[PDB]
């Protein structure tokens, strides 16, 4: 890589006391992607691999 | 080799094995271009070059 990381807290408007709820992660995947990658599938999903 | 002649048209999907050469003999632009994708089928993204 090269490049340049950079970040800041955003609490102000990102965030509130009932909530926001319009952020997703995928956790579950037959397999790592490779470098900069992209996979916007959302389809059932079952260990089985069927 | 693949080939169309009369009756006969071939249009069968063929892995890419993360990469491909490709060679056409062609006298009046018969072969437009070509379709990348992995499922082909709503799920992932797609490319058209024509
Ligand atoms: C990105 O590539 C990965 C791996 O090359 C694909 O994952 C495969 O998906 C098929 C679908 O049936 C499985 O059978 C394989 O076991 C998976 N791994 C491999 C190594 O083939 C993935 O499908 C590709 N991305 C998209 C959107 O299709
Ligand atoms: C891609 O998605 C569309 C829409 O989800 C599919 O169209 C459906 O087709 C089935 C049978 O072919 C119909 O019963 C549905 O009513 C259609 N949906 C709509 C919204 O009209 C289309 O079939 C999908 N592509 C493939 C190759 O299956
Ligand atoms: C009228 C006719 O038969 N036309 C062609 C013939 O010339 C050719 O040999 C064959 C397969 O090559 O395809 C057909």
């Amino acid at each position: 890589f090269m490049g340049c990381v950079l970040a800041w807290n955003t609490r102000n408007i990102d965030a509130t006391s009932t909530g926001n709820y319009n952020y997703k992660y995928r956790y579950l995947r037959h397999g790592k992607l490779r470098p900069f990658e992209r996979d916007i599938s959302n389809v059932p999903f079952s260990p089985d691999g069927k | 080799g693949f080939h169309t002649i009369n009756h006969t048209f071939d249009n069968p999907v063929i892995p890419f094995k993360d990469g491909i050469y490709f060679a056409a003999t062609e006298k009046s632009n018969v072969v437009r271009g070509w379709v990348f994708g992995s499922t082909m089928n709503n799920k992932s993204q797609s490319v058209i070059i024509i």
